[PDB]
């Protein structure tokens, strides 16, 4: 029970699950790409991606920690940290 | 708008920290130093001997005190045979058979 | 050796743990099937149900009056 | 019972003689030697008394509370030897002088045959206990509560001397076998009333009884320890004490005399138990509890039945022994967080297991669990007071959870949830402490295996 | 109304946290995945239809009668996730958080098991010691007068030294010890 | 901890209420003390009245468990509104529609078992009969004691 | 289920009630009614230690089949035949029941049609 | 301590209903662009599931086999 | 159309029904600014006493000593004998008293005289 989580699989999973948007290109995003400025996305549209991530990793981001994530590598730093991988 | 970039040399610098301190948390494999120091025996110790002792105690503790260890006397039918006077108790009327 | 956590895709079973689980299915649906066939009586019914309506007076002691 | 006094009056060379560094040790010895001593007050027959002379006699009833006495004065010597470390040698002598007199003085109040010898004694326990509440006591409010508890007793207890004077004069005598022998009805005159009156309002304020207790709130929070173990495990029993001795000779008034005193405690003992669910503070807390415990006890002694006898007997016993244990894990905590407010230290169960342990037990001891002897108390008060009437059961059973839903509350927020972030000197417990909960758990727990022999002089 | 970075919560503020709060609900209704696409399309819409609403007060009055709609149309139980306040297994390791304070009263018997640990231990202290006055110096220096206006707090500033209130934010428990 | 931090009587005078306030920790607007009816309240404020379940419950507290800040003025019934007892966080459906449905539901099974204990339920069969008396000697009767003969006959 | 609703929701003068039965004596339309004979004395039925309940009168096939039970351990499946005459005879009793039931209503109908007979005529 | 996720573009939304729901908003001039991100849940081992009364006769036919040679066991060993 | 939501004792308004956090008023940005501030000034002084390594012990709280002082200490000097306290402590402190006290009378003379005419049943009543 519970496998133990990694960084470069954690980076693997919000990417594998960033492709999957069809309002993103596959071919464009890299984990610094910013969702309303390098990806021309909406602030529903993240909304929406942070319930995905909620939805992907099993627990709840609270809002006000939703409201600052706006690069995956953000979203990636922030899962490490309430996960606390790396021991 | 996310983080301002001093939030985000903040976050930086404290998940860095966070991370050496998680790596610090591991073990050493000398870690922990801890100084040097019959098949079916639960069927005897655990079982016959406290029938061993309880039956001792029933028998020459509890049941010399009258009405400690009350039964209820055995059922009698009408067919059987007594031990301890030996009367035959007599069998039942004939049944008016209704099949 | 021990069940490997897969990604979007069904998961690994053993033969052992499906096969018990048949086999106490079928072990449960037999044992119906049996005691159905064997008593059939505790589901339907033991004894016939007399109506009232069919007894004549006679065998009630009815005076005619 | 000269062999008790005499060794009790020989301490105080022991702890006047001793060095600067061994006082405790011989303290300790000789005092748990003392109580040792004290098992031979139990050659007990089932219709004499023992009689030793003309001055000291000792039945049923005051050899439990005499044991207990002289068990808990090691308790006491033990427990108050962390705040005192520090203190001038000459002023820790005068404290253990002033816990020997005082166990003296009750160990012979408790023995006195011949009543104003009783009521002597009785009234030489207040100054050695206010004496410690007043000088060892921490906060400001030690002064008040001294105050408050002198006048009480004193003004409670003066007409109880002057009507002891007037049994003296009238029957001849004062000696509880005479009397036992000689005790004439009582009429119904007002003169009588007062009478009445004068003999019980003394230990009415001692129980102490609901409207009077407002010295126990502030003298068991601002007294030291040892104050709080003398307090809460001896006077009010003793006052019991008192209670049953002379209730033999006003009879049969009371049978109608008691009707609103038993009222007083039978919706008191509910009030102060509401009150400790709304307690900011845990030292408070144990005595509204002690409050509520001694309103039961009041109400088993006025409807003088022999299973409320024996059930008040056991109760008194019992509930000494927990508010014993129970104020001093609270002083631990308070030793530890040097605050004596409830909700500040929080979660210690998972940096003080065993501590825990012995919170939990004594809880459960509280709230009056079987087979333990406070349940065997409470349970035969209750039969004899559904035995005086029918809607009482209800009075007990709201209080039945009521004691529940404090105890357990007492019992959460010191152990249970998320503990403290910024007390970070939460030290492990120390041998003294856990030595300290298991003398005073263990015979409490043993008694519940043989208790016929606390069950009061009519067993 | 409540919050560490900023005194209010600003309209689209408002907006975001209702539209969050509407489809989990929403997806608490309608427990089936594909009916619950068709019915967050549908709300998508709706939420698109009045995006580009430019007074104020108008965008005021659609949100007071959305949170009319949406207290109207709650689950009474949604769904919770198990970690999240209000969950099935929330704050339910809380006892096994131990702080590390502890260590420092274990016994040197029990300390002789782990001594790189507890050099490491030792040299973390050592750092702690060596950075708080140079942490309370720039808190000093950094704030203007009056007290600081928020509860954000800043970053190390120069080279070689450690931001400033640190301590109990890097060596909190884990969250399954 | 000095004496001019305790609490104290009732403010009347508005720089005494700005003084409170500033003891308090909390702003001069904001601050509304209890009426002053004696009932020893005194300079205390009064508080919003709402329970610890209704505070945030993401962001960061003093005390996490109690959601409590240190310094923060905190309720005069405190003890009464943390969260292992009474809450008073808003309901889906109104407290008034509540008491209503569950005392009509409550009454409603109330009457309805009345009525069917008053119109029982059985079977179309005469009473059970026993031999030897409906068993006279074995319910306890008395042999000493004669009976009434009673018999059951055949149908 | 019919009895509960012609009672109820017609008339109680011909439905008999179950509380106290019969309200008529047994010779009455009934010469030479002979009673229920008993197989067991109440001496052995005493020793075999039976259910008040259970004394009932047809607690001969009751006594054979504990005594079956008894000396059939614990071959515990094989004393269908006995308490299949136990409950039979069970059934008969309860058939017996309900023919006194249909008695006791017949004889009030007979009472019902009576009465407004003689209320009529006269 | 490795984990390795299978391809992103095999999840299509075609057969399953996804592609209904798609194809309804389509009809009603919207469309839905997370259905590649539930694609996997009604394809592969996920999909053919069975009903309430497949699930309730699970092992039936093994279980009348054996119900059709014990009567007929019985049937042989009472002559 | 919907119902509307009112407020009770025990199920007060939701936040988001309230019309006055809608209120964007300039009045209100000074008051919450000033909220902010006074807990940003707290916190700091909380956090910086809190991470202090020096310091072992309790970090005390001027609010927890004024509430308890509060609670227990202050409640005497701050009463006034008036109508209401009166009229309260005599029907809250003397009412049930004098209730049970007829209840218990009433139970206990109706039993005396059933008892002493010999018809209350005590047959096997000899515990007492
Ligand atoms: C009259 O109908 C006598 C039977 C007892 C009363 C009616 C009981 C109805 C419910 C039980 C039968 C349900 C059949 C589907």
């Amino acid at each position: 029970d519970a496998p133990p989580l990694t960084l470069e699989g954690i980076k693997d999973r919000v990417l594998y699950v960033l492709k999957l948007y069809d309002k993103i290109d596959p071919e464009k995003l890299s984990v610094n790409s910013h969702f309303m400025k390098d990806l021309g996305l909406d602030s529903l549209d993240q909304v929406e991606i942070i319930m995905a991530m909620e939805d992907e990793f099993g627990f709840e981001i609270p809002d006000i920690d939703a409201e600052k994530l706006m690069c995956p590598q953000e979203i990636v730093d922030y899962i490490a940290d309430k996960k606390d991988v790396y021991e | 708008s996310g983080y301002t970039p001093d939030e985000k040399l903040r976050l930086q610098q404290l998940r860095e920290l966070r991370r050496r301190w998680l790596k610090d948390q591991e073990l050493s494999p000398r870690e922990p130093v801890l100084p040097p120091r019959r098949h079916s025996i639960f069927a005897f110790t655990h079982v016959l001997i406290p029938v061993w002792i309880i039956h001792y105690y029933l028998k020459y503790h509890v049941t010399t005190k009258p009405y400690t260890i009350v039964e209820k006397k055995p059922r009698i039918f009408p067919g059987d045979t007594i031990l301890e006077t030996g009367e035959v108790i007599p069998p039942m009327k004939e049944f008016p058979d209704q099949h | 050796a021990h069940i490997e956590p897969r990604y979007r895709q069904f998961p690994q079973l053993t033969r052992s743990q499906v096969i018990q689980a048949e086999f106490f299915s079928a072990t449960m649906w037999f044992w119906i099937l049996w005691r159905f066939w064997h008593d059939s009586d505790a589901v339907l019914g033991h004894f016939p149900y007399p109506d009232p309506s069919q007894w004549t007076d006679e065998e009630l002691g009815i005076p005619p009056d | 019972m000269l062999k008790y006094i005499i060794p009790t009056m020989m301490l105080m060379p022991l702890t006047w003689l001793s060095k600067n560094s061994m006082i405790w040790i011989n303290t300790t010895l000789h005092s748990l030697l003392i109580s040792l001593t004290s098992l031979l007050l139990l050659n007990q027959f089932g219709d004499n008394s023992l009689n030793f002379s003309l001055t000291f006699f000792s039945d049923s009833l005051s050899t439990p509370l005499l044991i207990l006495t002289m068990w808990l004065l090691p308790l006491m010597l033990m427990a108050s030897q962390h705040h005192l470390s520090k203190e001038n040698l000459a002023r820790k002598k005068l404290f253990i002088s002033m816990l020997i007199l005082l166990q003296l003085f009750l160990i012979m109040t408790f023995t006195a045959t011949e009543l104003i010898f009783f009521y002597i004694m009785f009234e030489a326990t207040l100054v050695p206990t206010l004496i410690i509440i007043t000088r060892w006591g921490n906060q400001t409010e030690r002064l008040n509560a001294g105050l408050y508890f002198l006048f009480y007793t004193l003004a409670g207890s003066l007409p109880l001397l002057v009507a002891l004077i007037y049994i003296q004069n009238t029957m001849g005598s004062l000696n509880f076998l005479i009397l036992q022998y000689w005790v004439q009805p009582m009429p119904n005159s007002w003169s009588n009333t007062f009478m009445w009156l004068a003999c019980m309002m003394a230990f009415m304020v001692k129980m102490p009884l609901y409207g009077l207790h407002l010295w126990l709130p502030k003298a068991h929070v601002e007294a030291p320890i040892a104050g709080s173990m003398v307090l809460a495990a001896i006077l009010l029993k003793l006052g019991g004490y008192g209670m049953m001795r002379i209730t033999l000779l006003l009879n049969p008034i009371t049978d109608f005399m008691a009707y609103p005193f038993i009222m007083l405690s039978l919706w008191g003992m509910i009030m102060t138990s509401s009150i400790c669910l709304r307690q900011t503070d845990l030292k408070s807390l144990i005595a509204y509890s002690s409050v509520s415990h001694m309103a039961l006890v009041i109400v088993a002694i006025l409807i003088q039945t022999p299973w409320s006898y024996m059930g008040a007997t056991a109760l008194m016993i019992a509930h000494g022994l927990t508010s014993s244990m129970l104020f001093c894990l609270a002083n631990s905590n308070y030793e530890r967080v040097h605050s004596r407010t409830m909700i500040l230290a929080r979660g210690l169960q998972t940096l003080l297991p065993l501590m825990a342990a012995w919170w939990l037990l004594a809880s459960l001891t509280n709230l009056a669990l079987p087979p333990s002897i406070n349940l065997i108390g409470e349970l035969f008060v209750v039969m004899s007071t559904f035995s005086w009437s029918n809607i009482t059961i209800i009075l007990m059973g709201l209080n039945m959870v009521i004691t529940a839903l404090y105890s357990l509350y007492m019992l959460i927020t010191t152990q249970r949830g998320k503990h403290t972030h910024h007390i970070n000197n939460i030290l492990p417990s120390f041998t003294r402490e856990n030595a300290l909960m298991s003398l005073h758990m263990l015979p409490l727990l043993l008694l519940s295996l043989n208790p016929k022999i606390i069950l009061g002089p009519l067993y | 109304a409540f919050l560490p970075s900023a005194a209010y919560l600003t309209h689209q503020q408002k907006v975001l946290q209702l539209y969050k709060r509407a489809l989990r609900h929403l997806e608490s209704r309608c427990v089936h995945r594909d009916k619950y696409r068709y019915f967050a399309c549908l709300l998508r819409a709706r939420f698109d239809e009045h995006k580009n609403e430019k007074d104020m007060v108008k965008a005021t009055q659609l949100l007071r009668e959305a949170e009319k709609e949406f207290w109207h149309g709650q689950h009474p139980q949604p769904y919770i996730f198990p970690e999240s306040p209000g969950g099935t297994s929330y704050e339910r390791y809380e006892c096994y958080k131990v702080p590390e304070w502890c260590l420092d009263d274990w016994h040197p018997s029990e300390k002789a098991m782990y001594p790189d640990y507890f050099a490491k231990r030792e040299q973390w202290k050592k750092l702690r010691r060596e950075s708080w006055e140079r942490e309370v110096k720039q808190l000093q220096e950094e704030t203007p007068v009056g007290g600081p206006r928020t509860e954000a707090l800043p970053p190390a500033r120069k080279q070689g030294d450690l931001p400033p209130l640190w301590w109990h934010i890097v060596t909190r428990p884990r969250e399954r010890p | 901890i000095t004496k001019d931090m305790l609490p104290g009587p009732y403010p009347k005078t508005p720089e005494e209420r700005a003084a409170a306030a500033k003891k308090y920790n909390m702003r001069v607007e904001d601050y509304e003390p209890y009426p002053d009816d004696g009932m020893g309240y005194g300079d205390y404020p009064k508080l919003p009245d709402r329970s610890q379940q209704e505070r945030d419950p993401w962001y960061d507290w003093d005390h996490p468990d109690l959601r409590l800040n240190w310094g923060e003025p905190m309720h005069w019934d405190l003890d009464m509104y943390i969260r292992n007892r009474v809450d008073t966080s808003p309901t889906p459906v109104n407290w008034n529609l509540m008491c209503k449905h569950l005392f009509g539901f409550v009454a409603f099974m109330l009457f309805m078992f009345w009525v069917g204990e008053t119109y029982p339920t059985y079977q179309p069969v005469g009473p059970k009969q026993y031999p030897y008396n409906n068993l006279y000697l074995e319910r306890g009767g008395d042999p000493n004691k004669e009976p009434e003969p009673v018999v059951h006959y055949e149908i | 289920g019919a009895h509960l609703a012609r009672r109820y929701l017609g008339d109680a003068s011909v439905e008999p009630e179950p509380l106290r039965m019969p309200t008529f004596p047994p010779d009455y339309g009934f010469p030479e009614r002979k009673e229920r004979e008993m197989v067991a004395t109440q001496q052995e039925m005493n020793d075999a230690q039976l259910v008040l309940q259970q004394r009932d009168y047809c607690a001969h096939y009751l006594i054979r089949f504990l005594k079956c039970k008894r000396d059939s351990f614990p071959n515990f499946l094989a004393c269908k035949h006995e308490q299949h005459d136990w409950d039979y005879c069970e059934h008969l009793d309860y058939v017996k029941r309900m023919k006194e039931f249909e008695r006791e209503r017949r004889l009030l109908q007979r009472k019902k049609r009576r009465e407004q007979r003689e209320a009529d005529m006269a | 301590s490795k984990m390795e996720l299978p391809d992103y573009k095999q999840w299509k939304i075609e057969g399953t209903p996804l592609e209904t729901v798609q194809e309804k908003l389509a009809a009603r001039g919207l469309r839905d662009p997370w259905g590649r991100n539930e694609a996997w849940r009604y394809m592969g081992g996920f999909a053919n599931n069975v009903s309430f009364v497949g699930a309730l006769l699970k092992g039936f036919k093994w279980g009348f086999a054996a119900f059709v040679v014990a009567v007929g066991a019985e049937y042989y060993l009472e002559s | 159309s919907f119902p509307k939501y009112e407020p009770s004792r025990l199920a007060s308004l939701p936040t988001t029904l309230d019309p006055a956090e809608y209120d964007i008023s300039s009045e209100t940005r000074k008051a919450q600014a000033e909220r902010l501030a006074i807990r940003s000034r707290l916190k700091r002084e909380y956090q910086l006493q809190y991470n202090d390594p020096s310091r072992r012990g309790v970090v005390e709280d001027p609010a927890l000593i004024r509430w308890t002082c509060a609670r227990s200490a202050n409640v005497y000097p701050n009463f006034r004998p008036n109508t209401k306290t009166s009229l309260l402590g005599a029907l809250f402190g003397i009412g049930p008293l004098i209730f049970w006290y007829y209840v218990f009378k009433t139970d206990r003379d109706r039993k005396e005289k059933l008892i002493q005419e010999g018809k209350l049943d005590r047959t096997f009543n000899i515990s007492y």
